[PDB]
Formats: C-alpha cells, sequence, structure tokens
C-alpha cells in the first residue's frame, strides 16, 4: 500500500498516513494539497500505470511544517592564489503527511 | 535630537584599509602590485622622469622671458 509520486522534480515513494519531507511549495501549514502526478501505485495485487501519471490515481496530503533546512557551510579556497570565500545556505522545505492514497 | 542627526548620503566614504585581510580587497600589499620601485616604501620616481630617457621638460626649449610691466 504505497505510491510514487513527482512533486518537486524528484520521486517520492509514501506509504499511507506517512510524513514525507519534500520541497518547499506554495501552501499553507494547514492546508491539503494535491498530487494528480502519480507514477506507480502498489497493493497486494500489482498496479503499473500503462501511460505516465496514471489516469485516475490521486495522493492527498496535509502540509503541517514550512521551516527551513540544517545549515550547509560552503567554503571556497584556492590554494597559494590568495583567494577564500565563505557561504552558508538554508534550503526551505515542506513537510506533509499523507491522507489518502487513490487507486 | 543629537542622537538623530545623520549625513547627506554620499558624503562620506569610509577610505580604503589596506592589508587588512583577505575579503576585504586590496590586501597584500594593498593593491601596489608585486616588487618593484612601487612596491618598495618610500618608493616611486621623481615628477618628470621617463625611465632614463631625456625628460620631455629638457628636450624642449626654453623659450620667451617674464615682462615686468605685465605684473603692474
Amino acid at each position: 500500500m504505497y505510491a510514487v509520486f513527482q512533486s518537486g522534480g524528484k520521486q517520492h515513494r509514501v506509504s499511507e498516513g506517512q510524513t514525507v519531507r519534500l520541497e518547499k511549495l506554495d501552501i499553507a501549514t494547514g492546508e491539503t494539497v494535491e498530487f494528480a502526478e502519480v507514477l506507480m501505485i502498489a497493493n497486494g495485487e500489482e498496479v503499473k500505470i500503462g501511460v505516465p501519471f496514471v489516469d485516475g490515481g490521486v495522493i492527498k496530503a496535509e502540509v503541517v511544517a514550512h521551516g527551513r533546512g540544517e545549515k550547509v557551510k560552503i567554503v571556497k579556497f584556492r590554494r597559494r592564489k590568495h583567494y577564500r570565500k565563505q557561504q552558508g545556505h538554508r534550503q526551505w522545505f515542506t513537510d506533509v503527511k499523507i491522507t489518502g492514497i487513490s487507486a | 535630537r543629537l542622537n538623530t542627526l545623520s549625513p547627506a548620503e554620499g558624503s562620506k566614504k569610509a577610505g580604503k584599509r589596506l592589508g587588512r585581510g583577505i575579503g576585504s580587497g586590496l590586501g597584500k600589499t594593498g593593491g601596489r602590485g608585486h616588487k618593484g620601485q612601487k612596491s618598495r616604501s618610500g618608493g616611486g620616481v621623481r615628477r618628470g622622469f621617463e625611465g632614463g630617457q631625456m625628460p620631455l621638460y629638457r628636450r624642449l626649449p626654453k623659450f620667451g622671458f617674464t615682462s615686468r610691466k605685465a605684473a603692474i
């Protein structure tokens, strides 16, 4: 009982009732989201897509968090050339909980 | 209002500080390049010096004279 869907430029495999941390979306922190882009659905029986993006499958998820990722430090250094640079990054993320998985 | 007065934008530049760090830009002799006379302390050539070639103000002839009547 799990599905594979394309949301933020990368496939995610999520089972029913599981929380998945995917890339930032333009959704509110307490708003349900639409994923009609489902690449594969698996159950006790085997069902696969004859066409990309199934035909009627959909994923229902509720957004829970909109925080920022862990700090990443970017250090650029050139040996003997008197050049050093530092930078920081904190990628945004959107954590959602899968509430429903259609067929 | 002493703690409210501010200067006009662009009135100050903070000056350039030489040889302070990497990211300050001009460190490592502070923008005077590598070895040479210009790199040394107190270096440089006097006015009109052309690398030993005869200076222009020495090549050209002197001419004319000063009239005192013109001053008065």
